[PDB]
């Protein structure tokens, strides 16, 4: 099962570059796609090196950049120019689509900050919801007129996106401030891509449990509309000290309240004999809590860092409170819809996503069935 | 002569090797071959999947799509059976030695 | 002759029927039958 990439807007386009850096790095790919001397299934990602890339003023430099051997600002125009180029563009993707042995998703890289891509980011998926319904699709969107783009786009993000992993600049620059001091642009990302590459440690390595993209997302997302995700990664020393310091709110990518569930990615040779002792100290100490309903667990799988390149881990959790992020917004519009052909769509967009914050906060009490 | 033995398994023989192979087989601790080999005859479900026409090649399918093996070690995976069934349960009886 | 062209078919139909019956009865000599019929056709 394949996996192929999109990336829109300027955003898409920067992040994914160092994403295709830093995933280049884990193995032994040189810059000028040939692979060095120097187990890891390259083919998930790569086609024979060629990486299954589609690329939406940056790119120039992106070919001046030595990797060049590796292949308006309103919502409505950017929902137009994806319209105007419908059949030009979509080619490119069905003869990716086919010449790929088994399709298996859809790693989308996009902002929905005001840019061109974040309407472009709206039309895409609509049809890729139309040609294929066997594809299951992933964003890595990314937060902040502005609040107009950004409230449209997550009408299309809770119907189309079977999931998402959000990313606030504003929790990110705290980083970046504390933990990095920079006082740019192409400093802060290159934390976020470290995030979305040890993302997928478990499928570039061969593991016994999830291997594969509906491995991950199953057991997380409990129904098509409750489908948000955030990420933790705590290396910036045994397996309590990991899982005790990615809970902290210090480290979360992310701006009563419970968890539903967590997955803990470990990605070094730590002894696997005290991972259990682990979870009892912190269901004891009761550092987190979960939902009163349903049986909810923490889960942990371990696999092998790239030998080419200490103990890393990463954190993925499906957090209520992720309803504050967008009452922020949506709060930002009723004071914009007072202050300034049928302005219609609008509407039901900040329709449609009241009924979710409506769904977030049924999930927290104890009778949520029914 | 112990010492001498011992070590005439493990740098002439790969002792060390046999174990953790048999383990990507057996144990089903290699991914993209259980998560291949199952998913191929779960798709059928009497007569048919019992002669040695499907089942002992579903295996030679199935290793190409392991991208981990097909060495020495990868041989010998004799995918037989131990019982005839005749027809909603959760048992399906099938060895591997 | 046109009520020997009929003859042929119920004659050589008749012998192809024994070769597939007796071709897939085994343990390629399996492919065989894949390459006799390719659109599910003679599936009697
Ligand atoms: N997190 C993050 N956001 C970025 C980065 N570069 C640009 N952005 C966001 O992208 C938005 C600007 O979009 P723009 O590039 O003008 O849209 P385009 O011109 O249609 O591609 C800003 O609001 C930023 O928040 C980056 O490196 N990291």
């Amino acid at each position: 099962r394949e996996i192929i990439t999109l990336q829109l807007g300027q955003c898409g386009n920067q992040i994914g570059f160092e994403f295709w850096k830093q995933l280049c790095a884990e193995h032994g790919i040189s810059p000028e796609a040939i692979v060095e001397e120097f187990t890891d299934r390259k083919d998930v990602f790569f086609y024979q090196y060629i990486p299954r890339a589609v690329l939406l003023r940056v790119i120039h430099s992106i070919l001046n950049s030595p990797y060049a051997k590796l292949y308006g600002n309103n919502w409505a125009s950017g929902f137009s120019q994806g319209e105007k180029i419908h059949e030009d563009i979509f080619d490119i993707i069905d003869r990716e689509a086919d010449g790929s042995d088994s399709l298996e998703g859809f790693v989308l890289c996009h902002s929905i900050a005001g840019g061109t891509g974040s309407g472009l980011g709206s039309y895409l998926l609509e049809r890729l919801n139309d040609r294929y319904p066997k594809k299951l699709v992933q964003t890595y969107s990314v937060f902040p007129v502005q609040p107009y783009n950004s409230l449209l786009t997550l009408k299309r993000l809770t119907q189309n996106a079977d999931c998402l992993v959000v990313l606030d600049n504003t929790a990110l620059n705290r980083i970046a401030t504390d933990r990095l001091h920079i006082q740019s642009f192409s400093q802060i990302n290159q934390l976020v891509s470290t995030i979305m590459s040890a993302s997928t440690t478990t499928l570039r390595y061969p593991g016994y449990m999830n291997n594969d993209l509906i491995g991950l997302i199953a057991s997380l997302i409990p129904t098509p509309r409750l489908h948000f995700l955030m990420t933790g990664y705590t290396p910036l020393t045994t397996v309590l000290d990991v899982m005790r310091r990615l809970l902290q709110p210090k480290n979360v990518m992310v701006s009563n309240h419970c968890y539903i569930a967590i997955l803990n990615i470990i990605q070094g040779e730590v002894d696997p004999t005290q991972v259990h002792k682990s979870l009892q100290r912190i269901r004891e100490r009761k550092l987190a809590n979960f939902i009163p309903w349903g049986p909810a667990s923490i889960q942990v799988a371990l696999s092998r860092k790239s030998p080419y390149l200490r103990v890393s881990g990463l954190m993925m959790a499906n957090h209520t409170s992720i309803s504050s992020l967008f009452e922020r917004t949506c709060r930002q519009y009723d004071k914009l819809r007072k202050r300034e052909d049928n302005f219609d769509e609008m509407d039901t967009s900040r329709e449609i996503v009241q009924q979710l914050i409506d769904e977030y906060h049924a999930a927290t009490r104890p009778d949520y069935i029914s | 002569v112990n010492k001498a033995a011992v070590d005439y398994f493990f740098v002439e023989l790969h002792l060390e090797a046999h174990y953790e192979a048999l383990r990507h087989f057996l144990l089903m601790e290699d991914g993209e071959f259980a998560q291949s080999l199952s998913d191929l005859l779960f798709e059928k479900l009497p007569g048919e999947l019992l002669n040695p026409l499907v089942l002992n090649s579903v295996l030679s399918k199935a290793l190409q799509c392991s991208l981990h093996g097909d060495t020495p070690h990868a041989s010998n995976l004799s995918l037989a059976l131990k019982y005839l069934p005749e027809v909603p349960d959760v048992l399906s009886c099938l060895e591997l030695r | 002759f046109e009520a020997t062209i009929n003859k042929f078919d119920k004659n050589f139909s008749a012998h192809l029927l024994d070769l597939l019956a007796r071709l897939s009865i085994y343990s390629g000599m399996a492919s065989v039958i894949s390459r006799l019929d390719f659109n599910g056709f003679y599936t009697e």
